[PDB]
């Protein structure tokens, strides 16, 4: 007999272990695994696509019309037309999107985003319209001056009908630094903002309220880590469909 | 253009979107290991059956058609589905809208794998009435939750394309077969859910004036079994 | 409130693989089934073992996990951690624990699923059994991928056949196996309140056809009714 | 000494292990093996050889009358003469056959079968007699002029003794789909009819009730998985010989 | 009543070998035998000790499996899984139940079985025994093959003799082992109620001249006899 000795930790049960079992009911060949379409190795070419997100903050707007902005005639030049932060797990626009989402399972996102907007008016619905990313490190902008001197493009979608954005390593993580407090601490790594450079021009046939909506997705140095599970739905414990299969 | 079956639709430049990047096909190996007599690649059944124009207003919410609900009952794609037990085909999903130019607005064109769609604020599962709609096909009570409990904010990972009026009217997804089955049965499952889904409501100066949404789906790669056997030798 | 970042170097991307975020033992089932000596029958059929369908549905955490794809094709292995429990009192240094064992039966599609601690399906020896022990390490059964079709169809847009009514999302596939968990010893004078905490890890993961998660809570196990 | 830990799962018994353990009573050389004929390496020769059916489906007919059809003079022409279904776990003629037998210690039973008739009437009992095979897809035929648009076969048996059936990709399997109920779900996934193309002709001093069995076999695409116990016999748990082992 | 189908691929002929169709260690026998302190000898060669002719016919569904074929070579693997239960009450927290060793020994053709717990054929030495316990994981012998023949005659046409009567099915070979289960202490104050569930699987099997499977229900072990 080969002389083994008990290890400390043998015999317990690690939920994060690749330790192959015994497989049950053998000598069964299972279904043959064919080809299906659409396979999925990693999640990050589930958070690569574009996603949509939240845009307008205002709390009045939900379900439908909070993933999309209206932008009229009376909406004037010079005006905070959305305030979009980059930060993932906290309420706002990165709340219900796929990389705000997948990266909600886990506790570090360090990376970059590839957040896309197309205009939704008329073919002829001209008007200049700035873009304004802001650094985690600096203060938010307020009007289309403070919004030129930063990092910024003039997206006019008079001919162009989206406008594709690439935004510079993002890095948020979880933090439990307080001893068993539980606070979770957040982060604000960044924002990205919109104003209008001109008003927004229209035939007098075609709708004055033209609206823009606008996707984020990921690149390939964006990244996750440290798995955890995600809050965005907590137990229940009292499901309808549940005690059913107990039976 | 698109003058591979025996009606046509004329249109722009295609623009398709390969479905998850890869194209119908037909049963490769898996043929022997499947249900036996598959051997009918059905080419009058790849008729382009567009269905009747789906009214897009700034009031509508959305419409699906999921994709054995659509095409059954009418044509052949309906006459093989009575007649036939289990079936393969991809999707080719074509979505145009005659808008004019002046008309505003974005529309989420999605097609879903297993859209296994829930009830609003009823625990029970619905059931045949609203789930086998038909033609016509159901409205999305809930666009932004896509009557799921997912959310149309990441809708676009799934194979899509998107009617921004000011730059297309068209939309070609290219669906495959999309199923755990090599080949699944058309009267109790759908593979596919095409989902014409309004993120921005229809805008004019008007009333939200008329454009209709018609929906063109031709079944490419089309594969039934056959009914036709030598049950002799 | 307080607001603090760090900076991350980040140089994996093994760690957001299918296979390394789905394959984590995760909670899927767990109840408390009353084991102390039935003399009358009384609540029949959940009483004295434990069943339930192997369904990843049934916690909402690894539920959301496993919806964020369409199609999914898992060997589960099932780690049964099962903690019993004399309800009652018979005195006060040591009740007594002992070591029984159970039968954590694994029943498949196609097999007779048993109704009570002591039916003949329990004996049947075609479905997979382990015998374990509360004092041996928790019973690791890797099962195998059990479907008709190549994958698990955590959505399925159809129901189980042309007629009645309620099978919207219940695939006639999948239906991984009727996890059945017995005591194998006869009723002992003292009861016990085993829980059976059974964990799935899936193994071998491939993953089609991503999806948007869920975001309103879960009402239902069979279907996704949503309060919107 | 060795350094082992014990798995979760060290120490359990389960029924369906490939582990060697250790021969009791040693050095003990068996009996040793000879060729025995007729050796058994696998159920799909076993099933592969013909077997009867139970083609008789009136419940009046039983035991050995119901291995066998009476065709007579006064059975007239297009009357549905057998409706055999082609489901094996489930009353009918599939019931008591190799292959259904066998199949009912599996789930699943994908594959083809190769169903034989022979007419057992005089040497020149003459008539035409089709027989009509349906998919899985379909209505069961009820006419000769339904069984023509289906998938047949006209089968005079005047000149052909035996007449041999190759049936495409039989597939069905035992369904437990609902949670806990134990509800046997069953499949229905063919027919194989028979019909009177003519009247069957004989002459005056030979019998005219001519009878009609049937065998059934597999090919080599048949195949069974996922092993069960056989519900044909349950446990009686009285027998005469049992407690004499025992004692 | 619900009918549906599914698609399955199924390529695969290894699970319809007959290794692996009777290769599962399935329920060949149990009692439970009074182990319990006997001052006096009542309910003899029965009592203190399990024994059980080692003959697949035992039990029904595990019988019909093997007389699907006329003749069969396997070394039984016997997995023996005792159970004790104390028989009445000694307090209310914990009864103690002791780490107690069987002697599960097996007696061959042309050996002396036992006839209670106590006798000199268990201390024989010839006739292998394994010692094991409760607490250890069950007794797992692999038994050869015992029959002076080449193959297990699960019928015979024929007697074990020219004269006498009841011996038709009785081969004369096969007999494959008188399975004998002891308790090797000596009697506690305490009772204990322990049921030996011996499992076979068959290794190494071979068949030979595969015949229809058994339709009515059986009416006795030693013979074929059928309600008709």
């Amino acid at each position: 007999g080969v002389p083994t000795y008990l290890l400390p930790g043998s015999g317990q049960f690690l939920t994060t272990d690749d330790h192959s079992s015994a497989p049950v009911l053998p000598c069964f060949n299972p279904t043959p695994e064919m080809h299906i379409p659409g396979q999925v190795r990693n999640m990050l070419e589930v958070v690569q696509v574009e996603s949509m997100m939240e845009i307008n903050n205002t709390e009045s707007a939900v379900g439908m019309e909070r993933l999309k902005v209206d932008i009229s005639a009376l909406t004037d030049v010079d005006q905070l037309l959305f305030n979009i932060p980059l930060d993932i797990q906290l309420d706002g626009p990165l709340r219900n999107t796929l990389v705000g989402n997948i990266s909600r399972y886990y506790t570090h996102w360090s990376g970059s985003l590839e957040m896309t907007f197309m205009f939704c008016g008329s073919f002829m619905a001209t008007g200049k319209l700035i873009l304004c990313y802001t650094p985690p490190g600096g203060s938010c902008p307020t009007t289309r001056e403070t919004a030129m001197l930063g990092t910024h493009i003039v997206w006019d979608f008079g001919l162009q009908s989206s406008i594709t954005l690439i935004i510079p390593w993002i890095s948020g993580s979880h933090y439990r630094m307080f001893n068993n407090d539980a606070k979770s601490t957040n982060a604000n790594v960044g924002y990205v903002t919109c104003f209008m450079q001109t008003n927004l021009i229209v035939p007098s046939e075609s709708s004055d309220t033209c609206s823009l909506i606008g996707f984020i997705a990921a690149k390939d140095d964006f990244s996750l880590r440290l798995m955890r599970d995600s809050p965005d739905i907590g137990q229940i414990d009292h499901l309808h469909g549940a005690e059913a299969a107990y039976q | 253009l698109k003058l591979g079956n025996s009606a046509i639709v004329t249109q722009e430049a295609a623009n398709y979107c390969c479905a998850y990047g890869e194209w119908p096909n037909y049963l490769p190996d898996h043929e022997a290991v499947a249900i036996d007599k598959p051997t009918q690649p059905e080419t009058a059944t790849d008729r382009f059956y567009t269905l009747r124009s789906v009214k897009w207003e700034a009031t509508s919410t959305g419409w699906w058609w999921k994709l054995p609900d659509a095409l059954n009952n009418i044509g052949m794609f309906g006459q093989n589905v009575q007649h036939h037990y289990l079936y393969r085909s991809g999707f080719l999903i074509h979505v145009q809208c005659n808008a004019t130019k002046f008309h505003q607005g974005a529309l989420l064109v999605v097609a879903i794998p297993e859209h296994q769609r829930g009830a609003h604020n009823t625990t029970t599962s619905p059931g045949f009435d609203d789930i086998m709609k038909g033609e016509a096909g159901g409205t999305f009570n809930h666009p932004y939750v896509l009557d799921d409990g997912t959310s149309l904010a990441c809708a676009t990972i799934f194979p899509h394309q998107w009617i921004n009026l000011r730059t297309n009217n068209s939309a070609t997804i290219v669906l495959p077969w999309m199923n755990a089955a090599p080949m699944d049965f058309p009267l109790r499952h759908n593979q596919w859910t095409l989902a014409i889904i309004p993120v921005v409501p229809l805008g004019t100066r008007t009333m939200s004036s008329m454009v209709p949404i018609t929906v063109s789906i031709a079944p490419m790669c089309c594969e039934f079994n056959g009914l036709r056997h030598a049950i002799t030798q | 409130a307080i607001q603090t970042r760090t900076v991350i170097n980040q140089h994996g991307v093994s760690e957001t693989l299918v296979e390394n975020f789905l394959s984590r033992a995760a909670l899927v089932s767990k109840r408390s089934f009353e084991y102390k000596d039935h003399t009358s029958s009384t609540a029949q059929t959940d009483k004295n073992f434990f069943k339930w369908t192997i369904n990843t549905r049934s916690f909402v955490q690894l539920r959301r996990k496993l919806e964020l794809f369409t199609y999914l094709r898992f060997d589960a292995e099932i780690t049964i951690l099962t903690t019993v429990a004399v309800n009652g009192s018979n005195n006060n240094t040591y009740v007594g624990l002992p070591d029984l064992t159970l039968q954590a039966m694994f029943v498949p599609t196609g097999a007779l699923t048993p109704e009570k601690q002591d039916s003949f399906h329990w004996q049947s020896g075609s479905n997979a059994s382990v015998f374990f022990k509360i004092s041996d390490p928790p019973a690791r059964m890797t099962i195998p991928f059990m479907c008709i079709n190549s994958a698990y169809s955590v959505f399925y847009d159809g129901f189980a056949g042309f007629e009645k009514t309620g099978l919207y999302g219940i695939n006639p596939a999948d239906t991984i196996g009727n996890l059945c968990v017995r005591i194998v010893n006869e009723h002992q004078p003292v009861g016990f309140t085993v829980t059976v905490r059974v964990y799935m890890k899936p193994k071998h993961i491939k993953a089609w056809a991503p999806r948007p998660p869920r975001t309103l809570p879960y009402m239902s196990i069979a279907n996704a009714n949503y309060k919107g």
